[PDB]
């Protein structure tokens, strides 16, 4: 039963949710929904990226959650995800307006248990799982490096001995006058100090696990024809691969409602308490270990963390970062509650008072700990760092609803006022100097040394006054009308408010009279819907001409603090330095409500008896006067930046939805649910400034107008040069040679420069599909789910580290093994450019060498189940028992055109790992 | 309804509250702060990274990689106008010009009754203004000429580069430099406030680069013009240095060391310190990069072997014009400039005049493995253990930036005599000769070396007699070059004088042969002495940009 | 003219763990109660805040330790206890009159 | 399922306390009387000025 009946609302089947056996019930239904791309990185928490009907704003595209009544925007993966029994997916403007001003981005219904009446039930689930790192990076290792080394410098022409690397090769020439290697030998000690034995060590298996998975819930359930209650238990952790990283969370909801009187007097809450404590990875951990060649080794001669000596290359440690990591652990507090009272003063009428909260109180204490691997240190620096951050937002909304059925006249009436308020603030405390170095001891006030303090604080508040009217005609014609008035504190008093309509037209084919000889076709329904919604997430100080009094306390990379603070004196400081104010943006008061019209048109079907359903959608989205910050001109220098209501993007989206179940002579029920999803994207106004500094696309080389949102415009590599002949021939370019990249001349002006650049880069998939297959025999419960991207390209920038040699910041670093098949006369069947320790043809450049196929197709969860049979269950007095057995991300195909691996992150991100789970259900 | 109306700003303050009397005095302590907080590593004011296209330096790091821009600009081949750094720094400098253009916005909404200080805080911020505008012309031969506080940033979609001429432009520096001089306080209480002598000496400057006349749509000289020099003789004039107690250091090395910071040279510095509330300090991070690598890492901002050549003198004490590049200088057998210590710090000698750190050809001190040499910058560095250095990230210390030096001065007034040729090439050789002097007595610290390292020095000053328009000229152009080494000035001096291209190309071919960078390094005759304009700005300002020529 | 901000965080979690077994019984006039019981008691508080000074506007909303131009000080502390117990209860009635 | 609103103005100015309150009691009872799962939930917000 859809919320909406005329919209495009699609239903999320909770059981298959709860299969995969996710934190995050989010990023369970990662290709369950059409149009709605989940993004998960692959960290212990659940924490994931959602875009719904594609990129529709030049703001924050996170979707609006509902629980319970209650909006949010918070991810789900710090909730309870077991203990929901309803999740929508609003995807239409028309539909999804009557339920916030936040609905721009889409809106997600869950709704949670609560106790069936009459009845009581208990579930005891319990799961544990171990999850395994696949997506192993092939990297060089000492032998490797050092004939990648000297491939290098002999395709250079210089001296393979003067590496000074402790690598002293033994090498001549061949008949054809190729060089080749012989043989190679190292320093036993990578100084002359004797403290860095040199090691072959595989960094990536160094500081990658066996994770463990386990998670544990109990919920209760109590129904009456007179009230109702429910209570749930949940403890969840995950240990994640990389080392010394990790998720735990313990959860506690309890539901109720009572009815007075006989109907009159309802009054119901839900609440829910979440503890979760984490340690986050390094940032740059995977680009670290990538990056330290194998040669180091982990411990040096004294027991300390090894790391680079000489003239190796300064990365960290992995292992020695990790270590120092383990004890930044985050504790964060929320809080989900809800209380609504509802009288009826007579059959038809209802009055809705309800008050929502939401409290989140987050705890952190990093510690920096001094150390000295080798050449790189901190010189000697510690220091404790205790942060506190709140968010406490409110909602008070008021429903009156009026229902009449006269004949075959269905008509409901619904106004509503809602007030959405929400403060944040947050305070840290900073200190120095310490001794024993241990988290025990780290504390501000056991510090000695230079201490900080930061501070600030926000928040903004909603308010609406919506009105919803839903006729119905012999249950065949369907007419619904939205109106809303929205208000935000975040836009002046002259554009403080905005109107937004909406409306919606369904007609059932099947009910009318001249198709009843139509017996196949069980239902049939047309349905339009054309809707505006407004935007308004936003920075809170959007419409001020913002001054700071930035005296630079805040820590800075490369000493661009931007601070205001002067020696004006000039003693070389040794006290407080006069201070004063910087612009930080310039106010715009003419800022209003972004506009968001969208057209949908969707065709559901149901035939054979509801064996086989179905629905197509067809969803035009137009966003304008889009509230975009441009930057500054240039020339109008610090705090140039600004709101306006320059914007405007298009998206042209088809969604087909199918199902198939169906039994078996034999005794077998079989459920087919396959989904496919495709969407066209297009920025059709940009301000000025913004396509020319391109971060929307283009690099800043092309204006992104026209294209679509993130296009990025590069060289065209046509292949590479194997002849001197072929390089004359070619249109002549800086650091052309035998073996380099050969970059195509698209003006035709026969010298290659930046003007020989083209679109290269659409982060569009031609088709998004996923499949759901659910087989039941003999008490054996299969599931199958498979979700495939086709059409998308991906930058690749672990490509640039593994096909190319000191194409770094920093030469010397680890490369991947694929460069060891790099073109050479003595190998010329190849692709990858010749090895070189100069950059000479800039080949860093972006180009469509380093753009490659994301398409692929992957098992996102497979799971294969046994109940017990009821007589035994009845005998041990459990209503029902039963034992699975799953995978997760077990197995994957990849085109032959992506190089690397898991096209899913083909990048630095978190590793995504797969899951093999042993889980338990026991309903007493 | 008050709902959404009680919530405010959290501590900030609006737009419309910064205009009040009480915060102006704040907004003036910002523009200076602009210029110790707003240089990163890759864009710092002293434009260290931009000099590297000369012949003084190379580029350090890891290798060509670290920094391929800078690499570009350095081999002058492979330059893109869709490059991180050029926009980098033409935001930064504006972003200084934008904060000084709002302190003085402030400023003039002030009654000079109630503010006695007026006239003297608005000359300090034309005076900043005016060196960043200065600063952006030298990179850049075209700027946009933001000097209108009061100007609304509607109207700074408006603007353009082409509104004024080259000599318009000059004019319009020049201008604020005036306004600063006819303004300042001859003696200033606080070092970080510019002082008369310091407008003095930075209009005579701004007019000795007007001078030099680049009319036409290419960059090259078109003639001299007399009324510039004759301006810049009017305002280099000794009376007005020794008005605000300006000379020269007894010294050398004490205008590059922390004991000895605002000294008598040091006409006007940026202030850097350190233990003053801050994360960090405001130190100098804009010369992070160029620690060496017994500092740690990133080794930048190595001198060039040409350099050190041209620090060679004869037996005569004079510098060898024509033959110093032909072999690479000998401690024992080839007699050599003192100020060569205090600007280079080669292999087998102390850093910074510190024994216990002795420079080698190894690992320790070369980060590139002997790609960029192994010579050390010592006038930026500081000693090891001097306290003043602190690890945030990048060595930094809180040595001051020295903008004007009183050497400086002097060469300008001599470069002034010289080209005006009106009977006055002996003042110009008294003056060299003057700081030939000052560089010969400066061996207070490296006075042992003779006993340790058979180092020989041999400066003397020229004989005072009648010389040659060019003679004198290329004396001004070696002295100019052995004194201000390392200082992020000799390619400005090569694009002012014309001379840059065939100097560039000689320097390329002289180290092909040591370095390998060079190998297929080229300079263009009209388009590699100016940075391009950043294609970002010229989209952004569509109509309104014009490119440099030769791009 | 000293303006200052203190912005000062405190947390106290406290969780406690029992287990109950009883037992009774109703022979004749005699009733008999036996339980035991295990408890574990865990109590752990920090604390912890910023200082900051050299405020201009010197109203609550600008007042935060980020507007702040002055000396900045940090303090803070943590400190915790466990308990455990086993206990046992007996009670006997007899003929509702003797306990 | 009780609510609570508390606000005391005291008689020295600018002095003030207030307190918001929300507690949830429920138990249930699983079999016949076997399996007695019971909870006791109380949320309280005081904002007080001294
Ligand atoms: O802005 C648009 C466009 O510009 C890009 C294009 O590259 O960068 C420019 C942008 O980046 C900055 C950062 O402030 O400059 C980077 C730029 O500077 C160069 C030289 O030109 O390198 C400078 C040196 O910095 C080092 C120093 O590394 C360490 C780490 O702290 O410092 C200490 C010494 O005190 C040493 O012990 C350490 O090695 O590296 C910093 C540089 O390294 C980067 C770049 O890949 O990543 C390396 C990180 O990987 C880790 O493993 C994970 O943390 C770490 O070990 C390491 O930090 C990046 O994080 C840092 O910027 C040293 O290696 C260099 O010699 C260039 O190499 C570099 O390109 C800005 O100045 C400038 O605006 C992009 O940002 C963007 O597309
Ligand atoms: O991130 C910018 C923006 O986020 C806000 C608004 O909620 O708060 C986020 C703060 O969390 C910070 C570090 O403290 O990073 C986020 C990490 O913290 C976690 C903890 O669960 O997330 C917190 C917060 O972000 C979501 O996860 C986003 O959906 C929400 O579910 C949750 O409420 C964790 O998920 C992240 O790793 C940092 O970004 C912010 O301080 C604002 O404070 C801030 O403006
Ligand atoms: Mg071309
Ligand atoms: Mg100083």
């Amino acid at each position: 039963r859809k919320a909406d009946l005329t919209g495009a609302v699609s239903v999320v089947k909770v059981d298959e949710i709860q299969k995969q056996g996710e934190n995050n019930p989010v990023k369970a239904l990662q290709g369950r929904v059409p149009g709605m791309n989940i993004t998960a990185d692959g960290n212990p928490s659940g924490s994931a990226t959602v875009r719904i009907r594609g990129i529709g704003t030049l703001n924050n595209n996170d979707p609006l959650y509902i629980i319970d009544g209650v909006p949010t925007k918070a991810g789900m993966h710090e909730l309870n995800g077991n203990d929901i029994e309803s999740i929508q997916v609003l995807k239409d403007a028309a539909s999804a307006s009557i339920y916030g001003s936040r609905a721009a981005n889409g809106v997600i219904i869950i709704t949670t248990k609560q106790g069936k009446k009459g009845q009581i039930k208990i579930n005891f689930d319990a799961s544990v799982s171990a999850s395994m790192y696949q997506s192993k990076m092939n990297v060089l290792n000492t032998e490797q490096y050092g004939r990648a080394m000297w491939q290098a410098y002999v395709n250079d022409g210089e001296n393979p001995n003067g590496n000074a690397l402790g690598y002293a090769y033994n090498w001549g020439y061949n008949a054809d006058g190729n060089p080749v290697l012989y043989g190679m030998t190292l320093s036993k000690y990578l100084d002359s100090k004797n403290t860095m034995p040199v090691a072959d060590t595989d960094w990536f298996d160094e500081i990658t696990r066996t994770g463990v998975i386990q998670q544990y819930n109990l919920s209760v359930s109590n129904g009456s024809e007179k009230g109702s209650s429910f209570f749930s238990l949940g403890y969840y952790k995950n240990l994640g691969v990389i080392k010394d990283t990790d998720f735990d969370r313990f959860s506690a909801r309890m539901n109720s409602d009572y009815k007075l009187i006989d109907d009159i007097l309802t009054i119901g809450q839900h609440f829910t308490l979440n503890r979760t404590s984490e340690v986050q990875a390094p940032g740059g951990i995977i680009e670290t270990a990538l990056d330290i060649p194998s040669a180091i080794p982990v411990y040096a001669s004294d027991g300390s963390w090894g790391g680079p000596v000489g003239g190796w290359p300064d990365r960290r440690n992995p292992r020695a970062v990790l270590e120092y990591n383990k004890d930044n652990r985050y504790t964060y507090w929320r809080m989900f509650g809800d209380a609504y009272v509802n009288l009826t003063p007579f059959k038809g009428f209802n009055l809705r008072s309800t008050f929502g909260l939401d409290y989140a109180n987050k705890q952190a204490r990093y510690f920096t700990y001094p150390y000295q691997e080798g050449t790189q240190t901190n010189n000697g620096k510690s220091a404790v760092e205790a942060k506190q951050e709140h968010w406490t937002k409110w909602m008070w909304n008021a429903i009156a609803t009026y229902q009449l059925e006269v004949g075959k006249h269905r008509g409901d009436v619904m106004i509503g006022m809602e007030l959405n308020r929400e403060d944040d603030s947050h305070f840290s405390g900073y200190k120095e100097d310490f001794s024993i170095l241990t988290p025990d001891y780290m504390w501000p006030d056991a510090g000695s040394g230079t201490a900080q303090a930061y501070g600030a604080g926000e928040g903004y508040s909603l308010v609406s006054f919506f009105g919803k009217m839903n006729y119905s005609y012999a249950d065949r014609y369907l007419l619904s009308l939205t109106l809303r008035r929205d208000g935000s504190s975040r836009f002046g008093k002259n554009h403080r408010y905005a109107t937004f309509p909406s409306v919606s037209l369904g007609w059932r084919i099947t009910q009318e009279n001249f198709m009843k000889e139509l017996t196949w076709l069980d239902d049939l329904k047309l349905r339009a819907s054309w809707g505006q919604t407004g935007n308004q997430e936003i920075s809170n100080l959007a419409r001020y001409t913002i001054y700071a009094p930035n005296y630079g306390t805040t820590d800075s990379f490369g000493g661009q603090s931007y601070g205001t603070a002067y020696d004006i004196t000039g003693s070389n400081g040794g006290g407080v330095l006069p201070s004063g104010f910087k612009r930080n943006q310039i106010g715009n008061d003419n800022i209003k409500w972004e506009t968001t019209t969208q057209t949908n048109v969707g065709i559901d079907f149901s035939l054979f008896k509801q064996s086989l359903y179905g629905s197509l959608e067809y969803y035009y989205k137009k966003a304008t006067d889009i509230l975009t910050e441009m930057a500054g001109v240039g020339v109008l220098g610090e705090g140039g930046s600004r709101w306006i209501n320059s914007g405007a993007m298009k998206n042209q989206g088809f969604e087909f939805n199918l199902g198939y179940r169906n039994k078996t002579a034999f005794g077998l029920t079989y459920d087919l649910n396959g989904n496919i999803s495709t969407y066209r994207n297009e920025i059709l106004e940009l301000p000025e400034t913004v396509a020319a500094n391109g971060k929307f696309g283009g690099n800043g080389v092309k204006s992104v107008v026209g294209h679509t949102y993130g296009a990025q415009v590069g060289y065209i590599a046509d292949g590479i040069f194997k002849s001197q002949d072929e390089v004359d021939n070619h249109a002549t370019q800086e650091g052309a040679a035998v073996g380099r990249i050969r970059y195509r001349d698209i003006d035709h002006n026969g010298v290659i420069d930046e003007r020989d650049q083209n679109w290269i880069y659409d982060p569009t998939p031609s088709f998004s599909y996923g499949l759901n297959i659910y087989l039941e025999y003999k008490n054996f419960d299969l599931t199958m789910f498979w979700q495939g991207v086709q059409g998308v390209d991906i930058i690749s920038d672990v490509k640039k580290k593994s096909d190319f040699w000191s194409a770094s910041n920093v030469g010397f670093l680890n490369k991947g093994t694929r460069l060891l098949n790099a073109w050479s006369p003595t190998n010329p069947n190849s692709d990858i450019p010749a090895l070189t320790r100069s950059d000479t043809n800039n080949e860093q450049r972006v180009s469509t060498y380093f753009v490659e196929n994301g398409s692929f197709l992957k098992l996102r969860n497979i799971q294969l189940g046994y109940t017990v049979p009821a007589v035994i269950s009845k005998k041990m007095r459990m209503d029902r028992l039963r034992f699975y057995c799953s995978a997760q991300n077990l197995l994957t195909i990849k085109s032959k055109n992506f190089t690397g691996e898991d096209p899913e992150n083909p990048n630095f991100s978190y590793p995504i790992p797969v899951n093999i789970t042993f889980g338990l259900n026991i309903g007493f | 309804d008050d709902f959404l109306d009680r919530q405010v700003p959290q501590g900030i303050v609006t737009g419309d509250q910064i205009a009040s009397p009480e915060y102006v005095d704040n907004l003036v302590i910002s523009a200076y702060a602009i210029w110790a907080t707003g240089d990163d590593i890759n864009s710092s004011f002293s434009l260290w990274n931009y000099d590297v296209r000369s012949d003084d330096c190379y580029k350090g790091g890891s290798g060509t990689e670290d920094g391929g821009v800078f690499n570009a600009l350095e081999i002058s081949k492979g330059i893109n106008t869709t490059d991180w750094n050029i926009n980098d720094i033409w935001k930064r400098l504006y972003q200084c010009i934008t904060r000084a253009n709002t302190a003085l916005q402030s400023l003039d909404q002030m009654d000079e009754k109630t503010y006695p200080l007026k006239n003297q805080r608005i000359a300090e911020m034309r005076f900043l203004r005016g060196h960043a505008h200065f600063m952006l012309k030298q990179l850049f031969k075209k700027i946009v000429i933001v000097n209108d506080e009061n100007m609304e940033p509607d109207a700074y979609n408006e603007l353009s580069n082409t509104t004024y001429t080259n000599d318009e432009q000059w004019q319009k520096i020049a201008d604020d430099f005036q306004f600063a001089y006819d303004n300042l306080p001859e003696v200033q209480i606080e070092k970080g406030r510019p002082a008369q002598a310091a407008a003095a000496a930075y209009l005579a400057k701004t007019y000795l680069y007007k001078a030099y006349r680049q009319d036409g749509a290419d960059n090259a000289l078109t003639g001299i013009n007399e009324e510039d020099l004759k301006q810049v003789v009017k305002y280099t004039d000794p009376l007005i240095m020794a008005k605000g107690g300006y000379g020269l250091e007894t010294d050398y090395s004490m205008n590059f060391l922390p004991q000895y910071e605002n000294g008598a040279e040091s006409v006007w510095a940026i202030q850097y310190s350190i233990n003053d509330g801050t994360y960090n300090g405001n130190l100098n991070w804009g010369m992070g990069l160029t620690t060496p690598q017994i500092l740690g890492c990133c080794d930048f901002h190595k001198p060039s072997q040409n350099l050190v050549n041209a620090f060679k003198t004869d037996s005569q004490g004079k510098p060898l014009f024509s033959t110093y590049d032909n072999e690479n200088y000998e401690v024992a057998t080839d007699n050599v400039d003192p100020r060569l210590f205090h600007t280079v710090g080669m292999p087998g000698f102390p850093y910074k005049y510190n024994e216990g750190y002795i420079i080698q050809k190894n690992d320790d001190w070369s980060r590139s493995k002997g790609l960029y040499g192994y010579y050390v910058s010592l006038k930026e560095n500081v000693d090891p253990d001097c306290d003043c250095l602190k690890k945030g990230s990048y060595w930094a210390s809180s040595l001051n930036h020295i903008v004007i030096r009183y050497a400086d001065v002097l060469l300008m007034r001599a470069e002034a005599l010289i080209q005006l040729n009106d009977g006055r090439i002996t003042d110009a050789i008294s003056l060299i000769n003057e700081v030939r002097s000052r560089a010969a007595g400066s061996t207070m610290l490296i006075f042992n070396y003779k006993e340790d390292y058979g180092v020989n020095f041999k400066v003397t000053p020229y004989d005072l007699k009648a010389y040659a328009q060019d003679e004198a000229m290329k004396m001004l152009k070696w002295e100019r070059r052995v004194e201000f080494g390392m200082e992020s000035s000799r390619f400005f001096d090569l694009v002012r004088w014309g001379e840059a291209k065939d100097v560039i190309n000689a320097y390329y071919v002289t180290e092909a042969s040591r370095c390998s960078i060079y190998k297929n390094a080229g300079f263009t005759e009209n388009k590699n002495e100016y940075l391009p304009v950043p294609f970002e700005q010229i989209s952004a300002s569509n109509g309104n940009y014009t490119q440099n020529f030769g791009w």
